[PDB]
């Protein structure tokens, strides 16, 4: 249910242009997107750099865990939070 | 920016170590990938067996062929390159 | 009884050992590149992001907590 | 100065008849390519020398590897001697 | 502290195996040591007791892609650190 | 670790260890080696033998009964039998 | 740009250890080996791979090409807060508490 407020209250924020659901594996649930494709390769390569992130962010020590990954860029912005079993990504416009 | 530390082949061959390097970094993000790259291709165009190593901190004690051995420095992964057999 | 002749025959004689050294600058003396000052300069340049980074930092201290 | 033949590198003038030669030439690459592989020893020298006594005159010796050498007596024009890819190989006939 | 991740050959080489790298680190124990100088007396040992064609690396960051000959293949990690690979080919 | 036997006594067995360590230092390449053992054997015993040097090599050979020796001489693998 | 605000980012209270590395992975300045050598050299070379990462995927697919890194900001609180700012010749680094 949390999963479903939370896409709700995203698809609410003003200025998301492509959001951007996925599972643990590279499963797209839902997308505001106008070619999936696209997605696909983020939605697949993101996790194995997130793989690579929790190596990172552990090698210091496990005194933590990636919560949130949030990158703002100048034509948009790439919201990014890892979930036990999801990530919640949504392409915003960074205002 | 390759940077040769210690090298025993001919200098066409030395281009190739970085040449060959270059495209493995390239390409793949993996240090095994990598390594498996610069191996299979030496050991491909030239014949006979030949083992690479890519890391950071890393010392070793291998023998050679003769003109058949580089260490250096590519941007920054050491790249050991040998050929044995 | 047949004819008999002779023959001789080889394989070429050719393997030596060096042993490689971890990693311990692209120059040897490190005070050559440090002495640029407009590096510095360059280097400065970045307290603008870095003022706003610490107010973004400081926004999101801690997560929020219900228990 | 080991001239290029269509099986392999082998040493000229030749120092066999023309028909026993083509007959190892072609037999050596068959023979490896078929049911073969470098990883088995013995079994291989086991088959040519079958095939040889089989066809040929009856009283043959094989020896191959990557590094031998030998001095021997030998029936008149029934040496045989060629390299293939790094790997010496060598035959010949005695009464 | 010996620690095997992974192990290829017979049980008898493996003790030797660790008493060798033991006996490197003792030859070599000061800051001044470098892995390369027990490098080369690992490979030098298992050669003239187990005879030639081995291989001693040592470190702690480095992947690594070979050719080894079965049952003479180990590699192994050390509470201090040191990742121990051992090959004959 | 491997020794294929001949003929009893010592005769034979005992020569071709004493000579094979002459010739594996006085020469380095195999040609003169090879050249020598067969060259003493031939003197001594047989009217004809073959000799085999090599750090690796395979072989299968006919040859007459007890008179095929293999030893694995130092770093190297020497290889002699008769035959004709 | 000089050194004046320099000394004056290193005066920011929160911040602990500073990292400038040109794009060929040379950390000029510091303030983290100040406390330990051996590791802006990691940071410096593993998060320039990281950064050249980045580009691909600020390259691929959606992200539209020409479009350049601007600041990669990462934040692992409780642990630290690692700061990304590229640049055409400088990567402007900087570890402070989250």
């Amino acid at each position: 249910s949390e999963v479903e407020d939370t896409l709700n209250r995203i698809k609410t924020h003003k200025t998301v242009l492509g959001y951007l659901i996925v599972n643990s594996e590279g499963g797209v649930v839902r997308g505001a997107f106008k070619d999936e494709e696209e997605s696909k390769n983020i939605a697949n390569s993101i996790p194995l750099l997130t793989k690579k992130a929790r190596s990172v962010v552990r090698d210091l020590d496990p005194t933590n865990d990636l919560v949130f990954l949030r990158i703002q860029t100048k034509l948009n912005e790439i919201m990014v939070a890892p979930d036990d079993e999801f990530s919640l990504i949504v392409i915003q416009t960074k205002g | 920016q390759p940077v040769i530390k210690n090298s025993d082949m001919s200098v066409e061959m030395q281009k190739e170590v970085e040449e060959v390097a270059k495209k493995a970094i390239d390409y793949c993000n993996t240090d095994k990938e990598i390594a498996t790259f610069i191996k299979d291709d030496f050991r491909s165009r030239y014949h006979g067996t030949w083992h690479c190593i890519v890391g950071r901190n890393f010392g070793s004690f291998v023998t050679f062929e003769r003109s058949y051995y580089i260490y250096l420095y590519v941007g920054q992964l050491a790249i050991l390159l040998f050929k044995t057999g | 009884i047949a004819e008999l002749s002779e023959h001789s025959v080889n394989t070429e004689r050719v393997k030596t050992g060096d042993r490689g050294m971890s990693h311990k600058e692209g120059g040897w003396p490190g005070n050559v590149d440090p002495n640029e000052a407009q590096e510095t300069g360059r280097f400065k340049k970045r307290i603008e992001k870095d003022t706003s980074f610490p107010q973004a930092v400081k926004d999101l201290k801690e997560g929020v907590e219900k228990c | 100065q080991y001239k290029t033949f269509m099986g392999a590198r082998v040493l000229w003038p030749p120092e066999c008849a023309d028909d026993i030669l083509e007959g190892a030439i072609r037999e050596t690459q068959d023979a490896l390519k078929k049911f073969e592989i470098a990883r088995e020893g013995q079994k291989i020298a086991e088959h040519l020398k079958k095939y040889m006594d089989d066809h040929f005159d009856p009283y043959w010796h094989v020896f191959f590897g990557k590094n031998f050498g030998c001095q021997a007596v030998h029936n008149k024009n029934r040496f045989i001697y060629f390299y293939i890819e790094k790997t010496a190989f060598l035959m010949y006939q005695t009464q | 502290k010996a620690i095997i991740n992974s192990s290829d050959m017979q049980g008898d080489l493996l003790q030797e195996a660790q008493d060798v790298i033991q006996s490197g680190i003792e030859n070599n124990s000061a800051p001044v040591l470098n892995i390369e100088a027990a490098c080369k007396y690992i490979k030098e040992n298992l050669d003239k007791k187990f005879g030639p064609t081995w291989q001693c690396i040592i470190g702690e960051g480095y992947a690594y892609d070979v050719t080894v000959q079965n049952n003479t293949l180990l590699f192994m990690f050390y509470n201090g650190n040191l990742a121990v690979l051992i090959f004959k080919s | 670790i491997d020794m294929p036997e001949n003929s009893e006594m010592k005769s034979m067995k005992n020569d071709a260890f004493s000579q094979a360590k002459f010739a594996v230092e006085n020469y380095k390449f195999e040609n003169k080696i090879s050249s020598h053992i067969k060259k003493f054997f031939d003197e001594k015993y047989g009217p004809n033998w073959h000799c085999v040097v090599g750090k690796h090599f395979n072989a299968y050979v006919s040859y007459d009964s007890k008179n095929f020796i293999f030893f694995y001489e130092g770093q190297l693998a020497i290889l002699l039998y008769r035959k004709g | 740009n000089a050194d004046d605000q320099l000394k004056q980012l290193s005066a920011l209270e929160g911040a602990n250890g500073y990292v400038i590395f040109n794009e060929s992975g040379i950390p000029l300045k510091r303030h983290e080996k100040s406390i330990s050598h051996e590791k802006a050299v990691h940071i410096a070379a593993l998060v320039s791979d990281l950064w050249n990462v980045s580009k691909k995927v600020i390259q691929r697919d959606l992200k539209t090409p020409e479009n350049d890194i601007e600041v990669i900001r990462l934040r692992t609180k409780h642990s630290y807060e690692y700061i990304i700012t590229q640049s055409g010749d400088f990567t402007m680094l900087a570890i402070q508490l989250c």
